[PDB]
DNA sequence: CGGGGGACAGCGCGTACGTGCGTTTAAGCGGTGCTAGAGCTGTCTACGACCAATTGAGCGGCCTCGGCACCGGGATTCTC
DNA sequence: GAGAATCCCGGTGCCGAGGCCGCTCAATTGGTCGTAGACAGCTCTAGCACCGCTTAAACGCACGTACGCGCTGTCCCCCGC
């Protein structure tokens, strides 16, 4: 079963759904592969951070709390 | 007050030819006290979270981690392990 | 009973 | 003669770039925001190093603005500037 | 003798425990945080002196001026980051063209 | 909007890249997409402006790339 | 008269700035345009800065004050 | 009489006065300042619930939820600009 | 467990009576509760700092929500602190 | 003020995108089952805070010398 | 090919940088006291993995058109002096 998932899971008609509500009227082909690039770019800043908090907790699983204060700073400066 | 006595002993240990003009050394000043605040900001909020009455190295050095990219974090952090370590010893 | 002492444009959200 | 247009534009935009005083006329701006002020005090003896300061800001702060507003209008594929790509460059940067 | 030259550090590293008082940034400190944080700052300091000496080298300056630390910081992508938004007096803009402008 | 069990199973993959080995509260994948989506719909707002003013109905990488620089960056 | 100074902030002025910007072609529009952008950005962060004058209840307004309403507006400029 | 029904507000001073020194905030806070804020959080959060009231009511619901908050939210641009950073869980666009 | 939303029951009480309030609604207004706060004490005691003083007292809260906040909403909201506290205090 | 170039509009053509249809696929929900770590509590010891004394370094002021900037002239390089 | 602009070389001025000295304050050293943190153990729950089942969503293909791109011609404005 040869696909791996973390690409894939993000798909063509959920980035049409959200382009609608981001009010796009239409859209080139090749726009999916630009998004998922910059979602990843997007989910890896965060979730570094996330990691580190949880790490200064010395605990190994990963809280909302933690979320919130990684996406809180971060999500502000971007 | 000022940090331009330590900022000539470090630029005539990586350049001891050079000279500096007087407005960048304060273009300096400025910078090194925006990195010390930056830096106990996020071990304020650190401590914070973990209810700690304290702040230690691995406060510091896990907010570290959080300021600066990747690479210049290693290098940095290594640093400052190195020198607290020689400090524990001397 | 908490008036609001700002004056400000009415809004229609339905 | 006279130099084809542009040509010019090129070798005075590389003096500018490398160039770094202030390009703004620095009574003009004193004034000006000694105005400015003067609505919200009714007399502040300004710093003239605050001024300088302001100066320094609003000049990098504009050129920052100039040049995106430079690469929307080159997106737009031409080369003369518009007032509509100051407006959606402020809009993209969520300064509107 | 002073705290630094045990450890080896030029930074004040009374100055630096002083100032972590005063800024009350906790109710207390341990005695690791400051030499770490003076560590640190030295080597940053030390970092981008290297690419404003290089700078001034090429300029044939041995007087770095303010100039030269610009085009270090917008030299560096990591520093550049790190100051995206940080401004400098006198400093310019790093000489660039679109060479789509060229004829 | 976007699918919980696809999206938490690539953050699970990124995470597994930084720690390799990790658990989550489903809160902070709930989070997760809250945060992916809100960013994602701001930024498709921001091209779409790009590519009217390029008076195309199509968006076009370019817009992205462009929006992404004059924000984000 | 003051107010012409935002217009005596002269048209070549600005054409150096957009040289530094490194434009290459700019349509007469633009003058005003940018007039305005700075006015408001200015008159923002002179409003911080007197806010801090008066907050220290003196009528020496200090670059540091400047410093403090940029940092607060998010912006931070070095040398002061 | 209690210091927030001394000053007629409804807000634990208290703890507020208390959270000025757990925060580290000032090692000393005089006893206008928390009360003062507890008057100005009263305000702000007035201001916004009445418009997400109107929201709810608009949509014909008691319940006030998260849409209701984001659309009040951003129809008063003073409101949504001091909030253009706050994002909303389940609040629509 | 440390929350208003007791205090908000009160003031939706007192401001909307008529609406109900999904708890998510209500830790919204939580989290909400707490930015303005923290925002507001930070820049106050950064202010306080800045002005070499080791006490907050209430011009420096007003000159920070005059700082932090909309200007109208600022004076709207400056008046209601001057007026609180000036019954506090003539209390 | 004059001249040239860029901007704008309109037209044609081809491809890409959108829509419909059918079939396949995985998500969504519920239940199974367990273990890990999460969180809490209690206790003890180390570490920092506070106070006092002493010593050395840093800061401030002054002086001297060298580096940088500006101005003028000639040659090189680009542009029409 | 010719003219205008740019660069390099040399001299001089002017000030700032660098060093020295002395004094004062901060830093260092040592001791005391307490509390915060660390360590250990216990109990609870939430998190993880997989199956069962339904159904909706997603995928793939074909058909059609509309939009985008490029070309051409005219006109205005802005740039340069």
């Amino acid at each position: 079963k040869v696909l791996r998932d973390n690409i894939q899971g993000i798909t063509k008609p959920a980035i049409r759904r959200l382009a609608r509500r981001g009010g796009v009227k239409r859209i080139s082909g090749l726009i999916y592969e630009e998004t998922r690039g910059v979602l990843k770019v997007f989910l890896e800043n965060v979730i570094r951070d996330a990691v580190t908090y949880t790490e200064h907790a010395k605990r190994k699983t990963v809280t909302a709390m933690d979320v919130v204060y990684a996406l809180k700073r971060q999500g502000r400066t971007l | 007050e000022s940090y331009a006595i330590y900022v000539y002993k470090v630029l005539k240990q990586v350049h001891p030819d050079t000279g500096i003009s007087s407005k960048a050394m304060s273009i300096m000043n400025s910078f090194v006290n925006d990195v010390f605040e930056r830096i106990a900001g996020e071990a304020s909020r650190l401590a914070h979270y973990n209810k700690r009455s304290t702040i230690t190295s691995r406060e510091i050095q896990t907010a570290v981690r959080l300021l600066l990219p990747g690479e210049l974090a290693k290098h940095a952090v290594s640093e400052g392990t190195k020198a607290v370590t020689k400090y524990t010893s001397a | 009973t908490r008036f609001s002492n700002r004056q400000n444009k009415t809004v229609n959200y339905n | 003669h006279r130099y084809r247009p542009g040509t010019v534009a090129l070798r005075e935009i590389r003096r500018y770039q490398k160039s770094t005083e202030l390009l703004i006329r620095k009574l003009p701006f004193q004034r000006l925001v000694r105005e400015i002020a003067q609505d919200f005090k009714t007399d502040l003896r300004f710093q003239s190093s605050a001024v300088m300061a302001l100066q320094e800001a609003s000049e990098a702060y504009l050129v920052a603005l100039f040049e995106d507003t430079n690469l929307c209008a080159i997106h737009a594929k031409r080369v003369t500037i518009m007032p509509k790509d100051i407006q959606l460059a402020r809009r993209i940067r969520g300064e509107r | 003798k002073t705290r630094s030259s045990r450890a080896g550090l030029q930074f004040p590293v009374g100055r630096v425990h002083r100032l972590l008082r005063k800024g009350n940034y906790a109710e207390r400190v341990g005695a690791g945080a400051p030499v770490y944080l003076a560590a640190v700052l030295e080597y940053l300091t030390a970092e981008i002196l290297e690419l404003a000496g290089n700078a001034a080298r090429d300029n044939k300056k041995t007087r770095i001026i303010p100039r030269h630390l610009q085009l270090a910081v917008r030299n560096d992508e990591e520093l550049n980051k790190l100051l995206g938004r940080v401004t400098i007096a006198q400093g310019g803009v790093l000489p660039n063209i679109q060479s789509v402008l060229l004829p």
